[PDB]
């Protein structure tokens, strides 16, 4: 097993507690080997002539002392080891979340949400189990069994030990074999149950069509057939799942019978004693567990190896797609100029942007138009440092963005995406997201600026309601707009944020925002060309290039490009 | 509704398997538990038999052992050819055995100094001449018992294999009973789901209903496996153990019986603490997973707004609470569970030592080490299932609540009783007499809706959202009762025929054409199997390009395993149309509402509607107000009311709502 090799850092950080756990485990094992021998000695003293009240009292007292010592030391070594397990789990959760927070859209393009959730909910469990439970099974399968075997060999006898320990290895091997073939059948049965669940989901979601063709009878026939198949798979599992108790019972009772009969024969030959026979029986009883522990260790350590490999691959080797470099000395962006920038998404070969160049003065207002898929939002995505910078130069006041720190850049940009992104927090929290709780009065002023306060009033004032579990596309868009506004950004980007509200509402909002943000840059992306009529700069994006460049008047003068011919369709 | 009553009711079915499993378990337990009794007879009658009196007898006698030149035979094998003639003993001092060739009355502390065994017993008794038995002579006192030893060893193994076979049988039969009970429960649950009204499905996410039908049934299966394989099995195992304990020695049997209260109190306390800790841990872990999900989704705004620090702080707060409660659970498991099992085991050892030491001190010859060995083995068997029992008892609650949910579903009363397919064609005439439909109560979604659709097809129900267009579809199929007025098909009230009879007359096409997983032919036929390879109805729908791409949709192509995602948006509608045409319904209802019509494909849909609308009575809820320019009877729904009962041309002449919704498109 290389898991303990891949987790050297954890044990190095926590070595005192694991050292205490291991030492206390060895001590507990040693002082737990005593009580059976004391029982045998008591039996021998009973049979032998000399046995006075002093012996009885001493045996009772020593048994109580050993019981208390084993109890305390067991509590504390389990505390150390399983606390290490919990600490490893918590550390892995923290590390995984901290790594995710610093990742970029490309990483999630490569890595699906389902896989990432699985790693953070199962692989952590497996690794933590390895750190705590793997170590317990390693000590009990390697130290406890060897200690109990050596004690039986020396204190009791060697012939009796070897004879009585023949079936336990067979029991362990058979247990592992059953584990493998029950795991296989269990996977089969779980797949069958998944098929059942999928069919039930189909039959329940599409209940209208099923009912509309009086097919609710054929549906039940198929469901019953699939339940019958599930029953067959479960019975196949139970076939090998019912071989465990018979096997352990047989190969432990055989071990007890060998011990008892052979010990009786040795007693006949004076090579043993009744007390030692009873001690041998107790030692076998306490030795049956190390057999299971071997297989449990192998299983847990292999699973932990796989889980830790996956976690490390999706936690460390992944390199952040965007990073700061040589921080500049720019406080407020003067102008934003694109100079023949070309950028292609990491997951595609088409350029999607061909030598785009333009300027945006401080306070300049830019509108973007174009058909769906015509690189409309890519122009601002390239400005959010979400993807590799490609080729060209995007210089804020004359210096490329790479020099600007990511923190400062993200501070300048107030970004409203076309997609609705809200969290399971009250609207107050969704709007406050921008300013991270610097003030509360500004909420009223910001919501008035977005002109959304009226739709805030008719919703119940239950801490501005709840979002993320329920309500309206327009209301979500206005909440996002207020969130981006309240931050007081020096470059405010809106991406189709007004495609859901009416023409009058969007017109009023754009008028108000243009009036309020006089010395600040604003980017507007919207298919409604009537919503950027007042923008001092407007451009239309087709493919990777710009079809034309000029003010609204220039576009009006040029050929009819989806200006008003589509009003009222 | 009582969960226990319903579970017992479902278990009473298949009682043959349960009874057989119980009997097989009883026999296996009897064999296994009589094993240690065989061991205690072995130790006492045979190894310790030497401690019994010996009487001289002739060498002719069987089971006679020569000591020096004189043959003795034990009190158990003794017969009455000679009354006593002798009284010899084989006493034990230290690790040596001493032959006493004299009658001894008392017994006690034995001492040998100069070949004069003396038993004190607080009386000094007498000094008896004693001779060390060496090892060969001593073994010659055990050869008579070697054969009984071998015989008892053999009996042990036979009963062991017997118990093995019966253990396998009982475990398998318990598993079979659990699985079959759960299969019957699932059958009942789905059959009931087929009878629940559409209100139930509408007012409850599909995933929740599916989980109730499937997941909760698995929870009940786990509950059955727990009750049988843990509580019944352990109950019988411990009843047999206590029977054996009482048969061995009653005095210690009562003491051992005095641990059942120890199990009950332990179970109650551990349940109390572990249920709380598990509830908190599960809730916090659900919160952690939800946070991770809502952070991975929507991470763009988290990063763009520099919220990484705050989200990390919230996640760490949840993580610290989770760590706290996991450590508390570990603390409880350390103070209880295996540690307490070992403590009780050592207490049992001490109790045995105390009892047998008190017995031996009185020197009444009642040490009975065989009873001690059997008690050790039995008590050791009795402490195995304690941890499993307490864990399962704590865990019962989740399966109990799952069973409550499943039986709440089953015990639903408002269910539809139907199942009569129609025996005659509809003739295509559907009429409404001032129907007034209210979903919840009081609030009306349709007010005195009244219209008649002759055999001529293409009746259009078009209006602005919230006008109750799809409610008519619900009324037609009797998904929801009208609550007023009436609906007639061919003059027959829709509320005077079985829902199955009514829905046989009509076919449905919806906005999201359902594409059941399977073959295209089975999806078009709804795996009915009651129709032949007539899926050339699909071709009649003008699907001439899709079915030649690969294999054949007529039960030969299986691309629908992807929920229709890969197939074009228009092609799914073109499969649903084929399904509607295959069943040949008299009345076709077509609920179409798609702003993103996906042009360059919707054309075929129109073509499809020309092939299916003919020779029926078709209701078209389509939007866009352009596919219904040939509707025989247009209808405009406003505020749940037919405000303009007109035609494509008549409505245009009269202007109004339809004119506005046509000019603005
Ligand atoms: C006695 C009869 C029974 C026999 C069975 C006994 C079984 C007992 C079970 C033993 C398992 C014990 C826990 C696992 C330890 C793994 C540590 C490991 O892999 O090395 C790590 C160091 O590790 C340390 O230096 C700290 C380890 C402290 C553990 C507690 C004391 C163990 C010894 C008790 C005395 C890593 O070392 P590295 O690889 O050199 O460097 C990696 C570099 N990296 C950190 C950047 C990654
Ligand atoms: C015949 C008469 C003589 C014999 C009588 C024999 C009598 C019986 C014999 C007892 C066995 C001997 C004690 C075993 C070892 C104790 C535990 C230990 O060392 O580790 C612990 C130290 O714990 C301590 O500092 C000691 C506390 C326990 C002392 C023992 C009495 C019980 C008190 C109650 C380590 O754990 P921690 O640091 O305490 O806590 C971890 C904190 N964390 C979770 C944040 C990480
Ligand atoms: C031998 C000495 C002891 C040996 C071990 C040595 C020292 C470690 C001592 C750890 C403390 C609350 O009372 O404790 C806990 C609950 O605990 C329980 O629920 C009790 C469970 C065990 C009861 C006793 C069984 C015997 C915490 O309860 P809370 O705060 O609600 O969370
Ligand atoms: C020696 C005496 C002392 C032994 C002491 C302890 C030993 C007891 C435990 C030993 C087995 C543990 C590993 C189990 C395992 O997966 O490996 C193999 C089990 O299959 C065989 O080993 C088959 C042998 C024929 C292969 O498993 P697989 O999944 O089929 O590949
Ligand atoms: C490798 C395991 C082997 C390792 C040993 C573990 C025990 C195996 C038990 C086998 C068993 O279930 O017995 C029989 C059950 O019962 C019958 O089929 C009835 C006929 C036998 C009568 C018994 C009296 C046969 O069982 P099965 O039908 O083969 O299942
Ligand atoms: C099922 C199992 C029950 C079997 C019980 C009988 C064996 C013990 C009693 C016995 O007669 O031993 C004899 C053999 O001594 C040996 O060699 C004993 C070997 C026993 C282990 C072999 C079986 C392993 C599986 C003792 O006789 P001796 O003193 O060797 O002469
Ligand atoms: C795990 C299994 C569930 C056990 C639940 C139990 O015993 O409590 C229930 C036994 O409720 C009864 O009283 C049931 C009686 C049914 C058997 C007798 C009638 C036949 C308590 O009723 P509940 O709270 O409905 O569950
Ligand atoms: C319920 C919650 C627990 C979980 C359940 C799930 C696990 C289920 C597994 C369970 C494990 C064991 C399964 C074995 C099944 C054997 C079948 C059998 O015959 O059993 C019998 C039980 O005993 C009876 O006869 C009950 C009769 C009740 C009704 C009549 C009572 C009259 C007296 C009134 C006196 C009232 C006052 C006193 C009342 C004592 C029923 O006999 P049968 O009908 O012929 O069949
Ligand atoms: C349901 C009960 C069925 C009993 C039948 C046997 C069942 C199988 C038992 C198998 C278990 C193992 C038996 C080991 C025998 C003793 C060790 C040598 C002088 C006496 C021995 C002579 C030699 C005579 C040896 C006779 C051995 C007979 C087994
Ligand atoms: C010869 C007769 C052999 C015995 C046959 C007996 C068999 C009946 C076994 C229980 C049947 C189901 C009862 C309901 C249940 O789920 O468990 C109950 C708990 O039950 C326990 O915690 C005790 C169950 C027995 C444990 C094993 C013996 C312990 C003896 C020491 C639930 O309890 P509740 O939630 O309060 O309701
Ligand atoms: C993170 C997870 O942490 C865990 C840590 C430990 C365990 C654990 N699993 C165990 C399984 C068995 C035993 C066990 N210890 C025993 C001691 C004696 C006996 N016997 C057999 C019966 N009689 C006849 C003799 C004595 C059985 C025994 N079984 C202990 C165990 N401890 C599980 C999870
Ligand atoms: N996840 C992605 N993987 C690959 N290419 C993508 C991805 N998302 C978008 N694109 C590319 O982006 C092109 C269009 O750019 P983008 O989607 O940013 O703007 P748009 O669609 O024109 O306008 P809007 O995005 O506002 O609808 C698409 O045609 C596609 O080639
Ligand atoms: N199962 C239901 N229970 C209660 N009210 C419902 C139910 N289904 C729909 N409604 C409501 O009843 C009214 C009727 O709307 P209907 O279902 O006919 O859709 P519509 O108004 O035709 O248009 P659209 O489907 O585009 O929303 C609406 O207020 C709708 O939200
Ligand atoms: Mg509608």
């Amino acid at each position: 097993f290389s898991v303990l090799k891949k987790l050297g850092w954890f044990f190095k950080a926590y070595w005192l507690r694991y050292t205490i756990a291991i030492v206390l485990l060895l001590a507990v094992n040693v002082i737990e080997m005593f009580p059976p021998k004391l029982l045998g000695n008591a039996i021998d003293d009973m049979k032998a002539g000399a046995f006075t009240a002093e012996g009885l009292l001493f045996y009772i007292g020593i048994f109580f002392v050993l019981t208390a010592a084993v109890y305390i030391m067991s509590y504390f070594w389990m505390h150390q080891l399983f606390g290490g397990a919990n600490l490893m789990e918590k550390i892995l959760r923290t590390k995984l979340m901290g790594h995710l927070l610093t990742m970029s859209p490309p990483f999630y393009e490569k890595n699906r949400t389902g896989d990432l959730m699985a790693r953070g909910t199962n692989d952590l469990q497996a690794v933590s189990l390895t750190t705590g439970f793997g170590i317990l099974t390693l000590v009990d399968s390697t130290m406890f069994m060897m200690t109990i075997f050596l004690t039986m060999g020396f204190l009791i006898s060697w012939k009796l030990t070897f004879a009585a320990i023949i079936p336990l290895p067979v029991m362990a091997i058979a247990i592992s074999l059953y584990g493998s073939k029950i795991h296989e059948r269990f996977t089969e049965a779980q797949n069958a149950f998944g098929a059942l669940n999928d069919r039930v989901l189909e039959s329940v979601s599409g209940v209208r069509v099923i009912r509309a063709y009086v097919q609710e009878t054929n549906d039940v026939r198929r469901f019953n057939e699939m339940t019958a198949d599930v029953y067959q798979k479960n019975m196949k599992v139970a076939f090998i799942d019912s071989l465990f108790e018979p096997t352990v019972k047989l190969l432990v009772g055989a071990s007890y019978l060998i011990g008892l009969g052979y010990g009786a024969f040795l007693v006949f030959r004076n090579e043993l004693t009744l007390g030692e026979l009873v001690s041998f029986n107790v030692y076998l009883g306490m030795m049956i567990w190390p057999m299971f522990a071997i297989g449990e260790l192998i299983n847990v350590m292999q699973r932990g190896n796989a889980s830790l490999d996956r976690v490390n691959e999706t936690l460390s080797y992944e390199t952040d797609v965007t990073d700061p470099k040589q921080p500049a000395d720019l406080k407020e962006p003067g102008d934003i100029v694109f100079s023949h920038v070309s950028f292609t998404y990491p997951s595609s070969t088409s350029d999607n942007l061909q030598d785009i160049s333009f300027t945006v003065r401080k306070g300049q207002t830019v509108g973007i138009a174009g058909k769906t898929g015509s690189g409309k939002t890519t122009i601002i995505k390239q400005l959010l440092r979400q993807y590799p910078p490609g080729e060209g130069s995007i210089t804020f006041s004359g210096v490329p963005i790479q020099q600007i720190p990511l923190d400062r850049l993200r501070g300048w940009i107030g970004y409203v995406p076309q997609d609705h992104l809200l969290f399971s927090r009250t609207v107050k929290e969704n709007i406050l997201y921008g300013k991270q709780d610097a003030t509360d009065k500004e909420v009223q002023q910001a919501i008035a600026e977005a002109h959304f306060e009226k739709d805030l009033h008719m919703l119940p004032s239950g801490l501005e309601t709840m979002v993320g579990e329920k309500l309206s596309g327009g209301q979500k868009q206005r909440i996002s707009i207020a969130r981006a506004l309240m931050a007081n950004p020096e470059i405010l980007i809106l991406d189709q944020s007004l495609s859901a509200v009416d023409a009058k509402t969007e017109a009023a909002i754009i008028k108000n925002i243009r009036e309020n943000r006089k010395g600040k840059t604003t980017f507007i992306l919207t298919h409604r060309l009537s919503a950027v009529e007042h923008a001092d700069l407007i451009l239309v994006m087709d493919g990777g290039v710009i079809a034309e460049r000029g003010t609204h008047q220039e576009l009006l003068a040029n050929n009819g490009w989806y200006r008003e011919q589509y009003e009222r369709q | 509704m009582k969960i226990g009553k319903t579970l017992w009711r479902y278990a009473l079915l298949y009682r043959k398997l349960l009874i057989t499993a119980v009997l097989l378990l009883t026999v296996a337990v009897g064999a296994e538990l009589t094993g240690p009794f065989i061991g205690k007879k072995m130790i006492d009658d045979h190894i310790l038999g030497i401690e019994k009196t010996w009487y001289e007898a002739a060498e002719k006698d069987k089971n006679a052992v020569q000591f020096h030149g004189v043959s003795y035979v034990r009190e158990d094998r003794l017969q009455e050819p000679v009354s006593k003639a002798k009284e010899a003993h084989i006493y034990q001092v230290g690790m040596a055995f001493y032959f006493v060739d004299q009658a001894v009355s008392f017994d006690g502390n034995r001492t040998v100094s100069d070949g004069k065994l003396t038993i004190t017993n607080g009386d000094k008794s007498r000094a008896y001449a004693a001779e060390k038995l060496t090892k060969q002579e001593l073994f010659q006192f055990y050869q008579p018992e070697i054969k009984g030893m071998v015989l008892l060893i053999a009996l042990y193994g036979g009963l062991l294999v017997f118990s093995v076979f019966f253990q396998y049988g009982q475990h398998y039969l318990l598993q079979m009973s659990a699985n079959r009970i759960i299969q019957k429960m699932r059958q009942d649950v789905f059959s009931h789901i087929q009878k629940m009204p559409i209100r139930y499905f509408d007012n409850l996410p599909a995933g929740k209903v599916v989980a109730r039908i499937t997941n909760d049934t698995e929870a009940i299966r786990d509950l059955y496996v727990t009750v049988l394989s843990t509580f019944v099995t352990s109950g019988i195992y411990m009843f047999g153990i206590f029977t054996a304990l009482f048969l061995l020695d009653v005095k210690l049997a009562f003491v051992a019986l005095a641990i059942v209260p120890i199990i009950w109190l332990w179970s109650v306390i551990y349940r109390r603490y572990a249920s709380y800790y598990n509830q908190k841990i599960r809730s916090i872990n659900s919160d952690i997973n939800a946070k991770m999900n809502e952070s991975i989704q929507g991470m763009t705004i988290i990063q763009a707004f520099r919220h990484q620090k705050e989200t990390m702080r919230e996640f760490e707060e949840l993580n610290e609470s989770h760590f706290y409660f996991q450590n508390r659970m570990l603390n409880l498991n350390s103070l209880m569970s295996h540690n307490l099992v070992n403590v009780i085991r050592n207490l049992a050892f001490v109790a045995l030592i105390w009892h047998f030491g008190g017995a031996s001190l009185n020197a009444a010859g009642i040490v009975s080490i065989g009873v001690l060995y059997a008690f050790v083995d039995y008590l050791n068997r009795l402490f195995q299932p304690i941890t499993g029992i307490v864990n399962q008892f704590s865990k019962l609650e989740l399966a109990r609540v799952s069973a409550g949910r499943v039986f709440e579903l089953l015990e639903e009363k408002n269910t539809e009783e139907a199942g009569e397919p129609a025996k005659e064609r509809a003739l295509g005439r559907v009429e409404f007499r001032d129907v007034s439909f209210a979903y919840q109560e009081g609030e009306e979604v349709l007010k005195h809706i009244s219209f008649t659709a002759q055999k001529g097809e293409t009746v259009a129900l078009v209006g602005h959202t919230g006008s109750g267009k799809s409610s008519i579809l619900n009324l037609l199929f009797r998904f929801y009762d009208a609550q007023k007025g009436d609906v007639l098909i061919d003059g027959k009230s829709i509320y005077n025929m079985s829902r199955q009879e009514l829905r046989s007359h009509m076919g449905i096409v919806l906005q999201d054409p359902y594409l059941f997983s399977g073959t295209i032919g089975s999806n078009v036929s709804l795996d009915d199997e009651r129709m032949t390879e007539e899926e050339i109805k699909n071709a009649l729908r003008q699907v001439g390009a899709e079915p030649l791409l690969k294999k054949l949709p007529k039960g030969i192509n299986e691309p629908v395993i992807e929920k229709g995602s890969t197939l074009s948006s228009g092609e799914r509608q073109l499969i649903s149309f084929a399904r509607a045409l295959a069943f040949d319904p008299a009345i076709l209802i077509l609920d179409q509402a798609t702003a993103h019509i996906d042009t360059e494909t919707e054309a075929v849909i129109q073509k499809a509607l020309d092939v299916v609308k003919q020779g029926r009575t078709t209701f078209v809820i389509a939007h866009r107000l352009s596919t219904i320019r040939n509707a025989d009877q247009i209808l405009v729904l406003d505020k749940g009311e037919i405000v303009e009962r007109g035609n494509h041309e008549e409505l245009m002449a009269l202007e109004g709502q339809y004119y506005q919704m046509y000019e603005l498109q």
